[PDB]
RNA sequence: UUAAAUCCUUUAACGAGGAUCCAUUGGAGGGCAAGUCUGGUGCCAGCAGCCGCGGUAAUUCCAGCUCCAAUAGCGUAUAUU
RNA sequence: GAAACCAAAGUCUUUGGGUUCCGGGGGGAGUAUGGUUGCAAAGCUGAAACUUAAAGGAAUUGACGGAAGGGCACCACCAGG
């Protein structure tokens, strides 16, 4: 509650494969 | 190496290989097989009258084309065994000269004998220098209309004037047709300066443009742009970008008769529906008593000028103090800086590159490995041959959907230059450029201010982000574009494979484009973290040994508790940490490594990640000719 | 990589911010650094320094007397 | 990691050069150097002061 | 003047008050001549032929002022004495 | 003579009795290669790229001794309160 956060992993760009 | 005769044999072998490479490179241009040698003529001074220079330079055979305003021709001579296509452009008219300077193989500058050039000539020359210089040649006009005693001094004064931009280049005269023949001989035999961006794409200059409307009420139709392929082999399946109007797919290529051969109807390809590249700019898929208190309940016109002046004072304040922000006492600091955190070190402290991403990142494309993909695509460009039209062929492109206004522009006099793209060049992502500020303009430029980008044959409006050009993972946001640094501009744009010349213009007033920044394109990635810093300052007003009581950094008691974990630093080199808040106001006890001076200030750095604003639009207003105030 | 023999060298770019005037695949004039093929000072294994970038001097770029083409 | 380029030069505030009277050149400058070092000499007990000595 | 010129020389007329008809290139710890000046940076950027300087009072970095050397010239790389 | 020292390591800037071998900052390295000798092991001859601001020789003091001897102290002990 001072310098703590959840920050979930969401809405990444679609990556172009190699 | 030993054995003198064998050393000479080795030298002869290297001579033969290098000479074979030289002759292979030189024969591709202005000949029976290659494309015409394209020359763009720029008269740098307003006293230079372009038409008599073009008429003297006009006479082999001449085939004159006609446009709305500009007048260009095509020259054909078997004495030099060489084929020319001459064009002319007025400096200041940045649209035309900058847009067809990226197709000409040689730029011919014309010079005033008395003065070097105008300010407009200097502006156009700066744009040409930053956009990419082809092979250039300098010529002068009014030398022979002067006596000899003034002639020698005039040439010496010109030589003094030119060295500041062109250090060691010979000046040729255009006074007599014999001098004109000498100048064509000089242009026919040069060392060619090769631009990489031209050589990796497949570009074409439109010699004749025809239009057939699909529906006149729809104001769209099939365009037939005919000219010589000059870059790589032109394949139909790749998309075609017209430099002023965007990128879109093309329907058919045919090869009509080359109208002007050096020495004097069938369709080549239609596009398969499966092998065609798709028009995809972005991703398609998105029990308390009555009167007691809590203390005992726990017991139980001029507005624009004003904006310019406040911009000036903001730029001056942000130069004396890097990212210093006064904390508001009306709202809490932990609410106004809710998204801000503290880094122990800007270098070593971790930051997740995918921690909190905006909804705009769900609309762009990323590269799994951009370097390997770029190298692979360039290897299929160089080492592999496609079934398209070879270079130097006069072909006609049937492109599918284009507005009528383009045709109107082609009747105005503005040239059309169309280039076919690489794979993965229509899709949009986060472009990062490195630019430095031009000395001509000194207007302050905010980070998210709208600018006009010339980024590798494209022109578009965008709102960038300026960052430190640093090799680390985090980069500090620059709130202003500084005059001397090299900065990174971050935008949303369709992706380009480097190298690419980059120009940044500002729409000043009355349709005037002012060049503010010049540079090139760095690697494309959206995972490049841009970090905005906010610096909060407090005054240590009760100093004891190695710990102090500091005020004015906060104004609540729980703001001190919220930003307790962030380490404080000091303008005089001390490092400390918040120990306790005492007052209901933002007074706090802070420990430090040493003892503080009375003249000292404590300060705390807070960090957030910032993303650019999606203000991309390919339409760019046509500039008026440039002039000085 | 030197043009005339194809050998690869490392050259030091002296002043601050002067590496930003250099891009990849650029034409660069290089001289020795002063000790005749011997490494100088802090830098391990550098005998050379960049004199000119794209046929304009790094001194004129640093002092802002001239502009660089590309 | 690290490797900033032109950090301090881009950090330092730009102070403009003041407009001053031009210096004499040639024989006049040598005359002024001679008259300052050998003509209007001030006697000193130990001579511990330089020409650019400040404080 | 000269083949004809140009230049030099000779000459009418115009052409000088410091915002000009404005002199640069390197340097200021020692070697090695000349600042413990001020501001900024903070083992970073960089300087430094060598010794070294820079990790918060930097005589060495980046600037301003001042000063020093040669001066229509002065740096740097390399071969050589 | 740099000195420790040396009747030679003296008769050397007041420098020439005759003559042989042999060194030229520290490393790479007495290594690679070639030649030659040897049954072999190896011997003799013998580099370069590259790296380094030192490496070394004589002397001169003595922080510190986990070096040794002595002395003193109920803010040390022994016998105790």
């Amino acid at each position: 509650s001072i310098c703590s956060t959840y920050s979930n992993l969401y809405n990444h760009p679609q990556l172009i494969k190699y | 190496e030993l054995s003198r005769v064998d050393q000479r044999h080795r030298a002869s072998q290297l001579r033969k290989q290098k000479k074979e490479a030289v002759l292979a490179e030189k024969r591709q241009l202005g000949g029976k097989d290659g494309p015409p040698h394209q020359v763009l003529v720029v008269p740098l001074h307003s006293r230079i009258s372009l038409p008599e220079a073009m008429q003297l330079l006009q006479d082999g055979t001449v085939h004159l084309n006609e446009l709305g305003n500009t007048q260009n021709f095509m020259l054909l001579c078997p004495r030099l065994k060489h084929r020319w296509f001459f064009t002319s452009a007025r400096p200041g008219d940045l649209h035309v000269v900058l847009d067809m300077a990226k197709v000409a193989d040689t730029i011919l500058f014309l010079l005033d004998p008395l003065e070097g050039w105008d300010s407009t000539g200097d502006y156009c020359l700066s744009c040409l220098f930053a956009q990419g210089l082809p092979t250039y040649t300098l010529a002068v006009q009014g030398i022979s209309g002067l006596p000899l005693k003034k002639q020698i001094d005039t040439r010496k004064k010109l030589s003094k004037a030119v060295e500041k931009r062109f250090p060691h280049d010979k000046l040729l005269l255009l006074d007599t047709q014999q001098e004109a023949g000498m100048l064509l001989r000089q242009l026919a035999n040069q060392k060619q300066q090769h631009l990489a961006f031209r050589d990796r794409r497949a570009y074409l200059f439109a010699h004749a443009v025809d239009f057939v409307p699909s529906e006149e009420n729809n104001l769209v139709g099939t365009l037939k742009i005919s000219g010589y392929v000059r870059g790589q082999t032109l394949n139909v399946n790749r998309l075609l970008h017209i430099v002023g109007y965007g990128d879109f797919q093309m329907k058919q290529i045919d090869a009509p008769g080359d109208p002007f051969p050096l020495n004097p109807k069938v369709l080549m390809k239609a596009d398969p529906g499966r092998q065609e590249s798709l028009q995809a700019e972005v991703i398609p898929d998105p029990k308390v008593p009555k009167g007691t208190s809590s203390y005992q309940a726990e017991w139980i016109d001029e507005e624009a000028e004003a904006k310019m002046l406040e911009k000036y004072k903001q730029e001056r304040l942000e130069e004396m103090f890097p990212d210093e922000v006064d904390t508001p006492r009306d709202v809490a600091a932990r609410i106004r800086f809710q998204k801000y955190r503290g880094l122990k070190s800007f270098r070593t402290s971790p930051w997740d590159p995918k921690e909190n991403l905006p909804q705009d990142y769900a609309r762009i494309f990323q590269f799994q490995n951009f370097t390997n993909t770029r190298k692979s695509i360039f290897k299929e460009v160089e080492e592999k041959e496609v079934e398209g039209a070879e270079v130097g062929w006069y072909v006609t492109l049937h492109v599918s959907e284009v507005p009528v206004s383009v045709v109107e522009c082609f009747r105005q006099g503005t040239p059309l230059i169309a280039f076919s793209l690489l794979p993965h060049e229509q899709k949009m992502s986060v472009l990062n450029m490195v630019v430095r500020r031009d000395p001509g303009n000194t207007e302050p430029v905010k980070a998210k201010e709208e600018l006009i980008f010339h980024c590798g044959f494209r022109r578009f409006r965008a709102s960038p982000l300026f960052s430190q050009h640093t090799a680390a993972d985090k980069h500090k946001l620059q709130r202003f574009l500084t005059a001397d640094m090299a900065l990174v501009a971050t935008v949303y744009a369709p992706i380009t494979f480097p190298p690419a010349s980059v120009l940044l213009f500002k729409q000043k007033s009355n349709g005037m484009h002012s060049l503010i920044a010049t540079g090139h394109l760095m690697s494309v990635d959206p995972d490049r973290m841009v970090i905005k810093r906010v610096v909060l300052s407090g005054h240590p007003f009760k100093i004891f040994t190695k710990m102090a009581v500091v005020r004015y950094m906060f104004f609540n008691r729980e703001d001190v508790l919220w930003f307790k974990p962030v380490e404080l630093r000091t303008k005089w080199g001390r490092r400390g940490h918040i120990k306790e808040p005492l007052g209901t106001h933002g007074h706090m006890k802070c420990s430090f490594d040493g003892k503080l001076k009375s003249q000292d200030t404590v300060l705390m750095n807070l960090y957030k990640r910032v993303f650019p604003k999606w203000t991309y639009d390919p339409y760019v207003p046509e500039p008026v000719p440039w002039l000085k105030s | 990589q030197l043009i005339k023999n194809g050998k690869k060298i490392t050259a030091f770019v002296p002043n601050d911010g002067c590496l930003n005037f250099i891009e990849e695949n650029d034409e660069v004039l290089v001289a020795g650094f002063g000790r005749k093929g011997h490494a100088v000072g802090d830098i391990p294994g550098v005998r050379f320094k960049v004199v000119k970038v794209a046929n304009v001097s790094l001194l004129a770029l640093y002092k802002g007397k001239k502009e660089r083409p590309r | 990691s690290l490797a900033r380029a032109g950090k301090v030069r881009g950090q330092t505030p730009k102070v403009a050069k003041q407009e001053k009277k031009k210096k004499k050149t040639g024989r006049a400058k040598r005359r002024m150097q001679y008259n300052r070092r050998f003509v209007n000499v001030v006697p000193t007990f130990g001579k511990k002061k330089g020409p650019n000595a400040n404080s």
